[PDB]
């Protein structure tokens, strides 16, 4: 996810990746984990695998 | 007093739906779409208590 | 009804045990297993009250 939609991986919320990629469930019990992916991701030409 | 008596604590009681209870709305509609719904689920029982 | 009156207030009494009262769980343990205390509180608070 581009960081700025990270706070949009949440119950209940509305967003472009909120509605029209994913939902999460509003009963859903769990853990959400985000890490940095510059080094692995980010390319000078831009990354198109996504 | 035994029509006043009745009229009375029924008029009290009716009334009784317009407070708030301490929660942000004595609407339930407006709780369920100006919040998220695990606060809902929070004002709403305050209203429901 | 003497016998029948007293033999329905328990019962409910019982069966009231299996409400959640807003709460995440009726359970005690699932929830100071689940959470942690500062969470838990509010839900041992509800279920308490």
């Amino acid at each position: 996810i581009r960081g700025d939609e990270v706070r949009q991986i949440a119950p209940g919320q509305t967003g472009n990746i909120a509605d029209y990629n994913y939902k999460l469930p509003d009963d859903f019990t769990g853990c959400v984990i985000a890490w940095n992916s510059n080094k692995l991701d980010s390319k000078v030409s831009g990354n198109y695998n996504y | 007093d035994v029509v006043n008596h009745n009229a009375q604590a029924l008029n009290t009681l009716v009334k009784q739906l317009s407070s708030k209870f301490g929660a942000i709305s004595s609407v339930l509609n407006d709780i369920f779409s100006r919040l998220d719904k695990v606060e809902a689920e929070v004002q709403i029982d305050r209203l429901i208590t």
